[PDB]
RNA sequence: GAUGUCGGCUCAUCACAUCCUGGGGCUGAAGUAGGUCCCAAGGGUAUGGCUGUUCGCCAUUUAAAGUGGUACGCGAGCUGGGUUUAGAACGUCGUGAGACAGUUCGGUCCCUAUCUGCCGUGGGCGCUGGAGAACUGAGGGGGGCUGCUCCUAGUACGAGAGGACCGGAGUGGACGCAUCACUGGUGUUCGGGUUGUCAUGCCAAUGGCACUGCCCGGUAGCUAAAUGCGGAAGAGAUAAGUGCUGAAAGCAUCUAAGCACGAAACUUGCCCCGAGAUGAGUUCUCCCUGACCCUUUAAGGGUCCUGAAGGAACGUUGAAGACGACGACGUUGAUAGGCCGGGUGUGUAAGCGCAGCGAUGCGUUGAGCUAACCGGUACUAAUGAACCGUGAGGCUUAACCU
RNA sequence: UUCCUUGUCGGGUAAGUUCCGACCUGCACGAAUGGCGUAAUGAUGGCCAGGCUGUCUCCACCCGAGACUCAGUGAAAUUG
RNA sequence: CAGGUGGUCAGGUAGAGAAUACCAAGGCGCUUGAGAGAACUCGGGUGAAGGAACUAGGCAAAAUGGUGCCGUAACUUCGG
RNA sequence: GAGGACCGAACCGACUAAUGUUGAAAAAUUAGCGGAUGACUUGUGGCUGGGGGUGAAAGGCCAAUCAAACCGGGAGAUAG
């Protein structure tokens, strides 16, 4: 409706980079510790990305010291500090789940070379 | 406190600024117009009668226009009674904002729920599901025994059945009021509010802390 | 989300391999264990000169879900495979004296700051 | 429950639901006019009414498009020559459901469905 | 499962009473042949608000 | 002329001789922790291993893992392991047929609900002219659990070890309600990939069938594992208990007169239903202000005229729904479909061009398509009517006006 | 085949009245109404492990056939 | 009347095949329909995390599944 | 090129589960299951007769019938 939409587009970010399915982003988040707030860095593949507007997310998967994490993130929240595309992978699909039974050489992306 | 007649408009999130998300529901509260207070002497008991909204004056019948026309308001989709409380004074014609929820912390909305229609007992009373397998027969999601023998005879008043579940006066109590908008008839209350999104709901300051 | 029959991998070097959830402490009819969560396992696979050994009783904290932890702005951490670190059985102290793979800060408490100090990585 | 969802299931599977629309769907635009139940004829509205505002843009690939949806070119052809131009000035609202008695054999409730602008010069062709 | 007891005929009456039918309330009369017909129905000639809209 | 018999499952309900939580007295009660008794039934009151098991033992929890009644509750609700038929075998007994609460392997669990009951949901009439709303609340139901950490305070207490009452704050478990913003599931109505085959004349492109052929994603809706909220505080009267004053009985004495405290029980407070509450309530608003005849002359019958408020019906329908019901709308119209725009999902259509011997690749191109979503739009369908419902509403008395 | 009996000890399990190994105290084994072994075989009995899973924790959604409503036809057991 | 009933005939594509899938010749849509899209029952599909905790018992379901090649234990009556 | 050999359709059988249980059916259906060159299966015809037959033996089978078939008769058996 015209009322939600209002209140939904005036919490918007209005710089978040343009980014699809396979390429390798890092994502910079507040991290609080009490009196400190630092950024902590998450680089990985953008396996998923939810377009719903202000509820848009996406889901970013890296091998973190031999165990696989994947992180979702909520694009438009105040937590996530930042967002950079490191390079563009070249997939055929919107939701790259098959990532997560492939490991190494298995789980490789072409570069999409625009 | 007496309380305000709103819509549920839907729900949405409200981002803090040190980085937290809080589900919102959005309630439509336009002026509420008093169109009768009913005082000790001529009723017995001290309330405000309140309309909201607008109506096509094709669809209000005679007896309903009489009753607006007496107020000298507007008539508005529905008509809600609130008890007054002691120190309270309203006069009828006189419009009442969102905004006197300024200071109001906590709330209590009440809705009709959704209507499931006619629900089995799994459903509407969380009975446990007998086996899927092991020999039962035509028995996965039947209720089981309703009773005892023949001591009593009979099954007890208020036994859990199948029936109509939802579609029903529901009230979620004590929900933070995280914001409101007086310019915009917005309120915007933390957590979810009982009924579908258009449903009509009543708000009124929490009536426990 | 662990409960009762669940094995776990161990990310920890008390010796252990794989161990199973037999009872999520801290409540009756509790029913799963998040990350932070303590419960009782049984060693099921150990290393042939580890401190522990199969068949031992002990209690673990989970550290890694598949299920994964919810932070305060919605968004998720998922794991690969459910991970815990073995404790003493009456003490509540790690055993081990390393951490593998990445934990989360739930674990940011006094009682677990042992943990936190050894992990390669907080998320 | 039902709460928002849309498509009658009309007591059949799903692959014959589409099969009966598409022969209902074609025998509208070869006649023009066809009786049917009442159930039928609203649900028909959502599938032929599509297939006139694909026949507005004549082209190889909306030709194509609409032969997928029909499976008959005597079809396709009479919607990209005759019912894309008849109708290339109105925006929806090409079928009109006319309510008339019950089925002798079972009551059911039938009615008519046609075509809105098939008046007395139809009989040219 | 089955009775214990013919029910009698002033019960049996009694489980009709909602089993009377409903005759039409009243008809429509179009406007130009001047037949009954059902509401919002076309008449027994083809005519609906006062237009033919079928040839049979 | 049949009352299906153990245990389990599902679903319970009551008792209190109380397992936990609450209130107390005594203690061989320092504290912590107990012992015992009194009051208290509001709520709560494990998961597994073994066994047909009830039980029990064991493992590990928990504030606690209560004891009983209910046809050893519950097979026209499930199960069929046990017991309890016919087969077979062992040990044993018998010359033998056979036998053994000895053992062993195998071994058909029917019933479409008339009545009572119960869960829901309507129709009728009533409530005294009719109608539309909003209420009052007699009465009924729901709900009532609890851990841990921190502060008070390492204080009181104690040789030390250890370690509080009372009071406050936070955070959990179990349970309940609501919801779909998030995380997800589903999504045979959306998009794509692909195997076999058949067809559309053929190529190309599509469609059918093979569990949706097999799969990969996925909108709305529904939904839990998702996230909001809940249990209270307070008040009244009390239980056991503790008292004040105080005689009978110069004293003493909580009691006899009188007065004060006192618990999750009781009555309220919170939520829901609720005027068929026939004791049928209240408030507001709206509508109807014609004749005439007959008769046994009355709460009488009849004819003509009149038909209101409103209702129902019909139609378009709904996050309402088995059907009824309930809600929205019916051209003075956004009710549904379509259409337009957007969004979302899928992932670069077809055609053409180029490269390649070719499979294929590249460009046009984030293309094409896109359900239930959002915002618009009278293009289609919601019709002029007709129908039901009337015409000022009994008697008595009392206070008021005439 | 053992009543006592869930004998005792060992193995397996966090926990094993079942299972496997042993002991001999054989209530009441025993040598063609055969004794003890035995590769292969078994829709045979018991037990364990891997894989696998809605069997379950704890159910959710969906597709169909009924149930429900309308039209036509039209039973049955039972019954002072 | 979803049962039973001997013999003969044996197309195409894929396939080891008379299996199976889709078709030819040929023959049929099974003698009540129409709506709706509740509980519940039946027959199916999918499922987060867990993976036998279910249960008398892995009952049922899920899973495995083809061809070629490599490789293959105890034990054995020398064949397995 | 042997085999009461192996895998597996027809064919014969009937281990499990669900459904059905006034059934579609007085024993079936659905999904799995066993045998499938043999102690195999099947057609047509024949033979064995009731204290008798036949029985790879279950008191099984002998026309939906079996610890003594069916039909008629003794017969209105007898019934504390």
């Amino acid at each position: 409706s015209n009322i939600i939409k209002q209140l939904e587009q005036e919490q918007m970010k209005q710089d978040v980079p343009s980014f699809r399915p396979g390429d390798t982003v890092e994502v910079k988040v507040w991290v609080v510790e009490g009196s400190k707030k630092r950024l902590q860095a998450f680089e990985g593949v953008v396996i998923a990305i939810r377009n719903r507007g202000l509820h848009s997310a996406f889901t970013v998967r890296k091998i973190s010291n031999g165990e696989g994490v994947e992180r979702v993130f909520q694009t438009h929240s105040p937590v996530v500090d930042s967002i950079s595309v490191k390079r563009r992978g070249a997939v055929r699909k919107a939701k790259l789940y098959y990532l997560r039974e492939r490991t190494g050489k298995a789980a490789r992306i072409k570069e999409r070379l625009n | 406190m007496i309380g305000l007649v709103g819509k549920k408009v839907g729900m949405t999130r409200i981002f803090t600024e040190d980085g937290v998300s809080i589900p919102v529901t959005v309630i439509e509260v336009e002026a509420n117009r008093v169109t009768q207070v009913k005082d000790l002497a001529n009723d017995g008991y001290r309330a405000i009668q309140v309309t909201t909204g607008a109506k096509k004056a094709n669809r209000v019948t005679k007896p309903e226009a009489g009753h607006f026309a007496k107020a000298g308001v507007e008539a508005g989709r529905g008509l809600w009674e609130f008890r007054l409380a002691e120190g309270e004074e309203f006069t009828v014609g006189q419009s009442i904002s969102v905004e006197l929820f300024a200071d109001v912390k906590k709330v209590d909305v009440t809705g009709t729920s959704k209507g499931k229609g006619f629900a089995g007992t799994v459903k509407r009373w969380n009975f446990r599901t007998q086996d899927a397998t092991h020999g039962n027969s035509l028995s996965h999601r039947v209720p089981g025994s309703i009773g005892q023998n023949q001591t009593p005879g009979k099954v007890f008043k208020g036994k859990k059945m199948a029936g109509q579940m939802g579609n029903e006066r529901v009230t979620v109590q004590s929900l933070d009021v995280v914001r409101v908008d007086a310019e915009r008839n917005l309120l915007l209350v933390k957590g979810a509010v009982p009924g579908a999104t258009g449903s009509d709901l009543i708000v009124k300051p929490a009536v426990k802390a | 989300m662990i409960q009762e029959q669940t094995m776990l991998n161990v990310a920890d070097n008390s010796g252990a391999r794989r161990v199973m959830c037999i009872k999520v402490l801290g409540g009756s009819h509790r029913r799963y264990a998040g990350v932070g969560d303590i419960i009782k396992i049984t060693i099921k696979e150990a290393i042939p000169r580890g401190k522990v050994k199969k068949g031992d009783v002990l209690k673990a904290v989970v550290v890694r879900t598949k299920k994964g932890v919810r932070r305060p702005d919605g968004s998720v951490i998922r794991f690969d495979g459910n991970a815990c670190v073995l404790l003493n059985n009456n003490s509540e102290q790690p055993i081990g004296t390393r951490i593998f793979g990445p934990v989360t800060r739930e674990l940011r408490s006094e009682k677990f700051m042992k943990i936190i100090s050894l992990a390669p990585e907080v998320l | 429950m039902r709460h928002r969802k849309s498509g009658r299931q009309l007591n059949r599977n799903s692959s014959h639901r589409q099969a009966m629309f598409r022969n209902m769907a074609g025998s509208l635009v070869r006649h023009e006019i066809i009786k049917t139940t009442l159930p039928k004829a609203k649900e028909l509205r959502r599938v032929v009414e599509p297939l006139i505002t694909l026949a507005k843009t004549d082209s190889v690939a909306n030709r194509r498009l609409a032969f997928a949806r029909t499976r008959d070119n005597e079809i396709v052809a009479k919607l990209f020559n005759e019912l894309g131009p008849r109708f290339a000035s109105r925006a929806g609202g090409y079928t009109r459901i006319l309510k008339c008695g019950f089925r002798a054999g079972d009551n059911a409730p039938m009615a008519y469905i046609e075509l809105v602008d098939r008046s007395e010069k139809a009989e040219a062709a | 499962a089955v009775q214990q007891n013919k029910p009698t005929r002033s019960k049996r009456g009694m489980r009709r009473s909602h089993d009377a039918l409903t005759a039409v309330t009243s008809l429509s009369v179009d406007k130009t042949s001047g037949e009954k017909h059902l509401r919002h129905h076309i008449t027994a000639d083809g005519y609906y608000r006062g237009r033919k809209v079928i040839a049979k």
